[PDB]
């Protein structure tokens, strides 16, 4: 009743929230906390990269020896922390200014000029003087895209000539990352202290971790959780990146009976083989953690009074709506006339090896079955030249480059196996097209 | 000597006529054998005086019609520097000029034809500007196929006067900067870009680009970067590939390889490479 | 200011005058249509409703229509309306922004920022702001003068975004287009024209205003400035062939005027018969001579008796300068019986078949002012198919000759002086016609006599047999004009480079000819030598000059091998 | 043919006739 | 070195060709081909060497052609043109980059000398039948060739025979046993020892597996892994580096089907395409491009081979 | 939630599942949404209205603020911001400012909430297949601009296009895809079928023949002549608006038989039917040239048929029109005047302005139409270049090889 709502609520919450906790990777964490440790508590200066396929919680990570090394005060007050992302703080100067406000030191800088993008970063440092920033930079290879790379350079220059405590905590899924940088950059740079995210390869380690996104916790775990994370909202002005908007489990209440039921039937889903196998499908194919908590995101969010209980079914399910394919549907979502000159094309194709075609002999194929057709019968050029049209907009003709329309050619943007599965699934084929793409 | 002598005293003593036919609206136009340089000077020496008059010497390939608009709007005009847009800059020539009647300004074209004149928007732009009456044009023709860039409207803007005017000298000026091969160039290199094949294109592009992105420091472009460049963009199948196309480029004297890592340097100022891009556009 | 400039100003000021009054006539019915289309729009979607105006290839002669049609919709009170040029909408920011920019100084012209902020968002705004709850709606008008010169791309999304935002704005948007709308469906497609409902108007093409033109204007017996027929036929010529462009034509015609009367104070007398004598009385020696050089005028001190007349003629001014106001009235008198002649003689040559001699009005003065009518076979076939219709055909066909030069005459020859004297002439031999039509196989060809002797053959005359001085108001020297308007460059240069008509140069352009595609350059050096270090030079220079003048190209089809463009 | 020589032929011709 | 078969295969066409007054040969690059034919062509102690990767345009091989016959320069029609008005043996090397553009160079390019001697190289053995001659098959080095040269480098009995074997069994390609037995002399001269043990081939295992592309390879799901294997099978098949996206996934689709793994349909294949190209394994365009979209691949053989099946 | 599926179920019938999923998403603004969604379907599946109406209900029902918007109208970024932020922040304007992405997800992030007052944001894109022509960040921040502003807020994406030609050169972010697909038969003929009495009572405002109207007209006889309509359209076109507007006024002219005092009624309307067929997708409500200019027009066209060396004799159709070098044309067209006028300036002129009006358009090199040597193409033919020769009485057909 109210409960599975509430369970709902919880598990979507978690699932799309949640931005500190993560679950395994031991020692990248203890790594990444060390440095840290190592930046604040002593007060050096020390540059990072973390590389990893896109997916997996490296960020997750970050956010979460954060989570664990800011609340302990001593290194709450001194340092501060600067989110920067290369998607968003692109040309360098969008950048500073952004390191300028999130340093609190948009007052202390207001109206001020600065010859270049050193001698402003010096200033910014030297109304810190005591404390310690740590950089984090999302997208660095965007960030390496940047002309000169002043802002990597100066960073990077402060690390090396170990002036003021900063940490530059680098995060992409680039390999070549370090290629990317100019010899003055690299050279400033900690070669070899790249740290690669190994992700869960394993299966079970993704089974159990869909055992954990879906289960219930003890009530106690929630209290010390939401107790953590009011700690966390608590320091500085409470602007952190990953304090703002958390999952915040204080709000939620489950009974023992529910819990209990309900983790229970969740394992005994988990304990089925179909299941499973929907999960091994998924691992098998993107073997990402965003991908499962997509899966699960959708299967959490079909629970309704209806079916209350979630059941293997449902990940069967929400697992074939994930394996289907899109292009097929709207082919089949197609008209009768604009599969006819799929069709032909097909057989263009076909005939010709890929050959680029013309809609001239696509209409001289369509208007020969036209002919003899039943149906497609008194439907002539205007209509098949909108059907074509149609086609091209959709991008299942794709073009190979003022020509003209009609004798402009096309390359084909379809599999075979898609077309004769488009036959076999569309509903009602007249018959004739059917024989008309049967053979000959 | 005396008769080329006599036919340019005749051709001065065409002139307070062609004030009268400029008066009404009409442009005057002059597609001689020879150069008529001497002529048009001689033409604004003596007739024009007075104040208020521009010249434009359609042979010198540094030029731009962007700096012309940009002069007849400095000065003259006293409104500034020209907007980017070449149109946007003749709407505000339009207006100002419709805006101050009874100054007249002569502005007098040596070699109408390009390049850098070539291109169809300069004669777009020249069409617009000579159809305002303020204003009066005094082009002179040389190449075969002018004609062939002006559509109906141009044609029309350009009320033209033809006038036979055909001196026998050079052509000295004029095919000075003409190069051949009986005997680096900003002019050329257009044209011998222009008959490259996409690719190659696109690398000079990517090339280029990255010079532009980088003209100060005073210290492009590694090879590496190149080579990643293109490869990243499909445009090259292999290093020797790109090499190879270098060496192309080397030939044609375009770009130059300094070896100390391999450097790619392209010896030419950036203006006109700038300039280059621009028109690539 | 000079005279004959003052009568040149004058002319072609009464003349512009005109062809713009009747170019207003001409698109007040369309603009009309038009401008009620608009309002039929304010009145009373998701789609934009459009107007399709078929001026085909004559782009600069139709954008004072657009322009009426501004000031018409800004009097109207009804409508805004911003125009985008195609050269001012190379990108899609570049249109939008224009447009915006185009309606908001408009507005600011009918109520009497920057483009780098000019949004959609801002616009609809600003019409919120300026006025939502009129309560009757403005409308939104955008002008697209060019379009074929508009990229397909760019118009289309301009279109999406225009039918986006209807409703909320009133759009409307007319297409200037050239060809039929055969390249409005085949420059857009069907999901952007399922957006655009529009109503096709037509203007009539410039063959019609030219016909139209030349027979209210160019023949008016108001102007005593007249076009011989090889310049008439020229005109005509040039725009037939080439450019349909009434502008060019104009031009062509200004320029004629202006060469004609910038032929010294002479000229000056070229007026109605009144400002004529002032002139006369200022005219000076210099005006005498430059009359007494012109042909016409040797006949008639040829035809003449009393040789002490001859001498005062010739010698004296003062006695010259008192035969003019006949002469001059005699030249006028006649032209004006020559239009009144070709307003009847049209009528009977035009309806018949073959049309040999003539079908309109401009045919017939041509015909009339190069040859003389009587010679030429045409109007003898004329005559011999006249002769055949016969019973009340024939009868109404003279009826309505003779009912039209009497209109023509009451019409357009009564305000005018000079024009009871050319009525008292025409007038009773109409009616003598009139008679001799009333009267009616004999008495047909007695008809078709008397019309030939007293219309075709006195008043229809050649232009070798008119008047004396029927220069000044006749304009011939159609060769000179014609070099200047035309302008065929290459002749020039070929016969220019083949003999000078006042030289390496030549000879390089001889072998170049005689060479035949492609050129080796060492033999062509060594043929250069043949016929003629420094010679190198001057052969290298040459080539150059060549490859300057776009004779020969610089080929790599061959090892040193130029590849000539020429033929 | 010229006009001053014509205007000279007249005028011997006027000659002629006053003789 | 161990090849000599067909050694004695090309110098016997060409002497024979030679006194008499087309042959083609084939292999993956791991055979040294070119080294091989230009040896027998430097035994013999007209010739010219043309390379599809030397020539900017397919077009412009005439021209070279035309300079290494008749100096200086032509354009490539004027060329065309005098050799089609035609001793003289030519070596054409990459020749499938020039086939996988036009076409016309290399089918005229055969069709010239069945009218002079023209050797072609080629990585694939199948071209021709994509649009008469004499053939030859570069086959890899076999089991024991490779022992025998691993053994030939260490230098049937005993313990470099044994470490030998290991070393040729897990190195597959003579190039990575060579490698092995570089870094595993490397380890063993500073490991102060004479002869190379099995350990020192078992820590230069362990540190090429170390390496981050490999490890990189071996973190990626098996869709991706197959995905690359499938990249990897087309280039062979194709014999040109640069892939589409179609080829791939027919291969994708056949070595699915061998392991039984049901592929998914193209666009969760031009996900996985796009998500390998962001982290750089592979390179890829967008996918707007489906099927069309063009497949460059950032690995190697090698790292793969020590990814998957070491 | 439900209160927003029964409120739009009856505005989109047959879109309950639909309706269902997208209401399980997005319905509810105290549970989270999903960061991103993205439904594809044909146009006119009703995809943008049903956004829409989505978006309203949960406006006003709920504490959420929609954002609706089209990527057709975003030619640079700052207008997206500026859109969607002022639609986003309401009264609020001519005083927000948006220089880039950055400010945009601040200013979203400084929007801000309270836990108790369960607030939800919600941007629906219409026709988002621009997106990926656009900077090439928008699409990936967009994708993620829940996590980006810490906000319960979710992006909708509509497109014709499947997801798969989306996908960036780099790290695109995952997204729910959904599906809508054009009705069935019966279902369209439904759709059709319900706006019977509207239409009835329409008519029956619209004295004898009223009558006689008002007698015979009911739901059979609708949906007969829906029957008849979809037989004749429904093969060629799914699009149903489409069918509503072509079925009303040719339900009109199908109506006016019966009314005058007259099965079968298929002839008169099967004519107009067939006519409104080809006359879909397009609201409703002899070219003068000169002499030298049509010369050169149809020597173009015979330049465009017969092509390379038929020219000596002279002087695949399916595939195209061929090119011409200028030389060629004037060539061509000196050859085939037969009356050989010199060339002037006007004549290259009207080549040139022929080349304008698109008549003819060219392929290669527009600037090096001097030095040599540009390639035009000819556009028009043959029925046209077929005219031109009665016109001026030249026969082209004598000269087409063919
Ligand atoms: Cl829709
Ligand atoms: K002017």
């Amino acid at each position: 009743d109210r409960e599975l709502v509430s369970i709902r609520r919880f598990l979507k919450e978690r699932l799309q929230r949640d931005y500190t906790t993560l679950r395994g990777y031991a020692k990248e964490r203890s790594n990444v906390r060390l440095l840290l440790q190592r930046t604040a508590e002593m007060g050096e200066s020390n540059s990072l990269l973390l590389l990893g396929p896109r997916g997996s919680g490296k960020t997750t990570l970050i956010n979460s020896v954060l989570a664990d090394l800011l609340p302990n005060k001593s290194f709450g007050e001194n340092t501060l922390i600067v989110h920067l992302d290369g998607n968003l703080h692109t040309d360098d100067r969008v950048a500073l200014k952004s390191i300028t406000v999130q340093m609190q030191l948009e007052n202390a800088a207001d109206g001020k000029v600065f010859g270049s993008f050193a001698e402003n970063l010096a200033f910014l440092l030297q109304c810190l003087k005591s404390k310690s920033v740590i950089f984090i930079l999302e997208e660095f290879d965007l960030f390496c895209a940047h002309h000169n790379q002043t802002l990597l350079y100066n960073l990077f220059d402060v690390s090396q000539s170990a002036q003021a405590p900063i940490c530059v905590l680098g995060v992409t899924c680039r390999l070549d990352v370090i290629e990317l940088l100019e010899k003055r950059v690299k050279s400033r740079f900690s070669h070899r202290q790249v740290f690669l995210f190994p992700s869960l390869r394993r299966f079970e380690d993704y089974v159990d971790l869909c055992r954990d996104l879906l289960s219930l916790p003890t009530g106690n775990s929630l209290l010390l959780a939401a107790e953590k994370i009011y700690n966390l909202q608590n320091i500085q002005s409470g602007a952190l990146y990953f304090s703002r908007n958390h999952f915040d489990p204080g709000e939620y209440g489950f009974s023992p009976r529910l819990r209990d039921a309900w983790n229970k039937q969740i394992c005994k889903v988990l304990a089925t083989q179909q299941a499973r196998s929907t999960l091994q499908a998924l691992h098998d194919f993107d073997i990402s953690e965003a991908y499962l908590k997509n899966f699960l995101f959708r299967l959490v969010a079909h629970l309704r009074p209806q079916s209350p209980h979630i059941t293997a079914e449902k990940m069967a399910a929400v697992g074939s709506q994930f394996e289907g394919d899109d292009k097929i549907e709207l082919l089949c979502g197609l008209s009768v006339l604009e599969l006819c000159l799929i069709i032909a094309i097909k057989h263009h194709s076909q005939i010709y090896d890929r050959d680029s075609f013309n809609f001239e002999i696509i209409y001289a194929r369509f208007s020969k079955f036209a002919k003899v057709s039943t149906t497609m019968q008194a439907v002539e050029r205007s209509i098949v030249l909108k059907a074509f049209e149609h086609l091209r907009i959709a991008e299942l003709i794709m073009p190979l480059t003022k020509v003209q329309k009609e004798f402009e050619m096309h390359k084909l943007a379809l599999t075979y196996s898609q077309i004769h599965h488009c036959m076999q699934r569309y509903q009602a084929l007249p018959t004739e097209v059917a024989q008309w793409a049967q053979s000959s | 000597e005396g008769s080329i002598n006599a036919i340019m005293e005749e051709y001065r003593s065409y002139f307070p006529k062609w004030m009268c036919i400029l008066n009404e609206g009409f442009n005057i136009l002059l597609y001689g054998l020879g150069s008529k340089h001497q002529l048009l000077q001689s033409f604004h020496r003596e007739v024009l005086h007075k104040q208020t008059v521009l010249v434009v010497n359609g042979f010198f390939p540094s030029l731009t019609i962007k700096d012309m608009l940009d002069s007849i709007t400095s000065d003259i005009l006293d409104a500034g520097i020209s907007p980017a847009n070449p149109h946007e800059a003749v709407d505000m020539i339009e207006e100002e000029f419709a805006l101050i009647p009874e100054t007249h300004l002569f502005l007098i074209v040596h070699n109408l034809d390009g390049a850098m004149l070539r291109n169809v928007k300069a004669q777009a732009i020249l069409s617009r500007l000579a159809r305002i009456p303020n204003i009066h044009l005094l082009a002179s023709i040389d190449h075969i196929n002018t004609p062939l860039l002006w559509d109906q409207g141009k044609l029309c803007s350009f009320n033209f006067s033809w006038w036979d005017c055909t001196t026998m000298l050079p052509y000295t000026n004029e095919t000075a900067f003409e190069n051949s091969l009986l005997v680096l160039a900003l002019s050329s290199m257009r044209s011998v870009f222009s008959s490259l094949t996409t690719n190659s294109r696109g690398i000079y592009m990517l090339i280029v680009k990255y010079q532009l992105k980088n003209k100060g420091n005073a210290t492009g472009m590694p090879f590496r970067d190149l080579y990643s460049s293109c490869r990243e963009a499909f445009l090259v199948s292999s290093d020797l590939a790109l090499r190879a196309q270098l060496t192309e480029f080397l030939d044609h004297k375009l770009v130059k390889s300094k070896r100390s890592s391999e450097q790619l340097t392209i010896p030419i100022d950036g203006a006109l490479l700038q300039q280059f891009l621009e028109e690539q556009e | 200011m000079q005279p004959f400039y003052e009568e040149y100003r004058k002319a072609w000021n009464q003349i512009n005058d005109h062809i713009a009054d009747l170019q207003h006539r001409s698109y007040a019915r369309t603009l009309e249509q038009l401008v009620d289309f608009v309002v039929g729009q304010a009145e009373r979607d998701e789609v934009l409703p459009t107007a399709a105006l078929l001026t085909g290839i004559n782009q600069p002669d139709h954008l004072s229509q657009f322009t009426a049609l501004t000031q018409r919709l800004h009097a109207q009170r009804a409508a805004m309306v911003c125009v985008l040029q195609s050269r001012d909408c190379a990108t899609l920011k570049a249109a939008v922004e224009t447009l915006v920019f185009g309606l908001v100084e408009d507005n600011a012209e009918v109520e009497q920022l920057r483009r780098s902020q000019c949004t959609m968002k801002q616009l609809k705004s600003w019409y919120t702001n300026n006025f939502d709850s009129e309560q009757k709606r403005r409308q939104l008008v955008v002008i697209l003068p060019d379009f074929e010169c508009f990229n397909a791309s760019v118009l289309q999304d301009l279109i999406l975004i225009l039918s986006a935002h209807c409703g909320s704005l009133p759009f409307v948007l007319v297409l200037g287009v050239a060809t039929a709308m055969t390249a409005v469906h085949g420059t857009l497609p069907y999901h952007v024209s399922s957006k655009i409902r529009l109503r096709v108007f037509q203007t009539q093409a410039a063959p019609t205003g030219l016909n139209e033109v030349l027979d209210k204007v160019l023949l008016s017996p108001k102007y005593a400035f007249h076009l011989s027929g090889k310049t008439f036929k020229f005109l005509t010529h040039i725009f037939l062939y080439y450019d349909f462009s009434i502008h060019g034509f104009i031009q062509g015609f200004k320029y004629c005027l202006m060469e004609h009367f910038f032929g010294g104070n002479a000229f000056a007398l070229c007026t109605d018969y009144s400002k004529a004598l002032g002139r006369i009385k200022q005219l000076t020696h210099e005006d005498m001579e430059t009359i007494r050089r012109l042909p016409s005028f040797r006949p008639y001190v040829e035809q003449i008796n009393d040789c002490k007349r001859i001498i005062a003629v010739l010698t004296d001014d003062d006695y010259l300068k008192k035969k003019l106001p006949q002469l001059l009235r005699d030249c006028l008198l006649h032209f004006l019986l020559f239009r009144c002649s070709l307003e009847f003689l049209t009528e009977l040559v035009g309806d018949l078949p073959r049309c040999p001699l003539g079908k309109l009005r401009r045919e017939l003065y041509v015909n009339c002012l190069n040859r003389a009518i009587i010679s030429t076979p045409e109007y003898k076939e004329c005559l011999q198919m006249l002769s055949f219709l016969s019973k009340d055909e024939f009868v109404a066909k003279v009826n309505r000759a003779l009912e039209r030069t009497e209109q023509f005459l009451v019409e357009e020859i009564a305000p005018l002086e000079l024009g009871e004297a050319c009525t008292a002439v025409l007038r009773p031999k109409l009616e003598a016609i009139r008679l001799a039509v009333d009267e009616v196989g004999r008495a047909l060809q007695k008809t078709l006599q008397l019309i030939e002797t007293q219309i075709v053959q006195d008043h229809l005359r050649a232009l070798q047999d008119a008047p004396p001085i029927h220069e000044l108001f006749v304009f011939s020297d159609i060769a000179t004009v014609r070099r200047n308007i035309i302008g065929a460059p290459r002749a020039a240069l070929h016969t220019a480079l083949n003999n000078p008509h006042f030289p390496d140069l030549s000879v390089v352009y001889k072998l170049h000819l005689e060479c035949g595609r492609m050129i080796n350059l060492f033999d062509w050096l060594q043929a250069f030598r043949s016929v003629v270090p420094q010679i190198q030079a001057r052969f290298t220079r040459a080539v150059a000059e060549l490859q300057f003048l776009g004779y020969i190209k610089m080929s790599k089809r061959k090892t040193d091998h130029a590849t000539r463009l020429t033929w | 043919e010229d006009y001053e020589i014509w205007k000279a032929r007249m005028l011997a011709k006027a000659q002629a006739k006053l003789k | 070195p161990c090849r000599e078969r067909e050694f004695e295969n090309i110098y016997a066409f060409l002497e024979g060709k030679i006194q008499d007054q087309c042959m083609y040969v084939s292999g993956v690059p791991g055979t040294g081909k070119t080294a091989t034919v230009t040896g027998v062509i430097r035994t013999l102690q007209e010739y010219l060497e043309i390379n599809g990767m030397r020539l900017t345009e397919p077009r412009q091989a005439y021209v070279q052609i035309y300079k290494q016959l008749t100096g200086k320069t032509v354009s490539w029609e004027q060329a065309h043109a005098l050799l089609e008005k035609r001793t003289t043996v030519l070596l054409v090397d990459e020749l499938d980059i020039l086939c996988n553009r036009r076409q016309d160079v290399v089918y005229n390019l055969l069709d010239w000398p069945t009218k002079l001697v023209v050797v072609t190289i080629a990585n694939t053995m199948d071209l021709p039948e994509r649009l008469g001659l004499t053939r030859l098959t570069f086959q890899p080095y076999s089991h024991k060739q490779l022992q025998e040269i691993v053994t030939a480098r260490l230098g049937k009995g005993e313990a470099v025979q044994l470490v030998a074997r290991k070393v040729a069994a897990v190195s597959g390609d003579a190039r990575r046993a060579l490698d092995i037995c570089r870094r595993a002399t490397e380890i063993a001269d500073t490991a102060a020892v004479k002869c190379v043990t099995m350990l020192h081939v078992q820590q230069a295992l362990a540190e090429m597996i170390a390496s981050a592309k490999v490890q990189a390879i071996r973190n990626c799901s098996r869709m991706e892994q197959i995905f690359l294997q499938a990249i990897a099978a087309e280039v062979t098949r194709t014999g040109v580096e640069e892939t589409t996206f179609m080829g791939v996934y027919q291969q994708v689709e056949t070595i699915a089907a061998f392991m039984g793994v049901t592929f998914p349909p193209p666009g969760r294949a031009l996900r996985l395409c796009s998500k390998l190209g962001a982290e750089r394994l592979i390179i890829s365009e967008h996918s707007r491009n489906d099927l069309f979209q063009k497949i460059l691949l950032n690995v190697s053989a090698d790292d793969i081979h020590y990814a998957l099946r070491v | 939630m439900e209160a927003i599926c029964s409120s739009l179920e009856p505005l989109f019938p047959c879109r309950e599942a639909a309706i269902e999923t997208l209401g399980e998403l997005i319905g509810d603004s105290s549970e989270t949404y999903p960061s991103a969604i993205y439904l594809f379907g044909h146009s006119g599946t009703g995809k943008t209205a049903l956004t829409r109406a989505f978006l309203k209900e949960c406006g006003k029902r709920q504490n959420v603020r929609t954002a609706h918007l089209n990527a057709i109208e975003c030619y640079t970024t700052k207008i997206m911001l500026e859109i969607l932020l002022d639609s986003l922040a309401p009264d609020q304007g001519d005083a927000l400012k948006v220089d880039n992405m950055l400010d945009f997800v601040e200013q979203l992030r400084r929007q801000a909430a309270t836990r108790v007052e369960d607030q939800g944001f919600l941007i629906a894109v219409d026709n988002a297949e621009r997106l990926r022509d656009m900077d090439a960040n928008v699409l990936p921040v967009l994708l993620r601009l829940q996590e980006l502003t810490n906000l319960n807020l979710c992006v909708i994406l509509l497109s014709q296009l499947p997801f798969e030609k989306f996908y960036n050169k780099t790290g695109l972010s995952e997204i729910v895809c959904l599906h809508l697909a054009q009705y069935n038969k019966a279902e369209t003929q439904r759709i059709l079928g319900s706006d019977f009495q509207q239409v009835r009572n329409q008519l029956l405002e619209q004295k004898k023949r009223l009558e006689i109207c008002q007698e015979a007209v009911t739901e059979d006889f609708y949906n007969n002549y829906l029957n008849l309509f979809l037989s004749v359209f429904y093969k060629a076109c799914r699009d149903v608006p489409e069918l509503q507007l072509t079925a009303r006024k040719c339900l009109s002219t199908y109506l006016e038989p019966v009314l005058d005092g007259t099965s079968r009624l298929w002839r008169h309307i099967a004519g107009p039917l067939r006519s409104a067929l080809t006359q879909i997708y397009m609201r409703i409500e002899s070219l003068e040239l000169p002499y030298y200019a049509k010369f050169l027009l149809i020597a173009a066209f015979l330049a465009s048929h017969n092509a390379a060396k038929q020219d000596k004799r002279l002087f695949s159709t399916t595939l195209g029109p061929k090119s011409f070098s200028i030389d060629r044309l004037l060539a061509i067209f000196y050859a085939i005047l037969e009356e050989k006028v010199g060339l002037t300036c006007n004549l290259l002129s009207q080549i040139s302005t022929l080349v304008h009006l698109n008549l003819l358009s060219f392929v290669s090199g527009e600037q090096n139409i001097m030095e040599g040597s540009a390639r035009l193409q000819c556009t028009i033919g043959l029925e046209f270049v077929l005219q031109i020769g009665k016109v001026v009485g030249f026969n082209v057909r004598q000269y087409l090889c063919d």
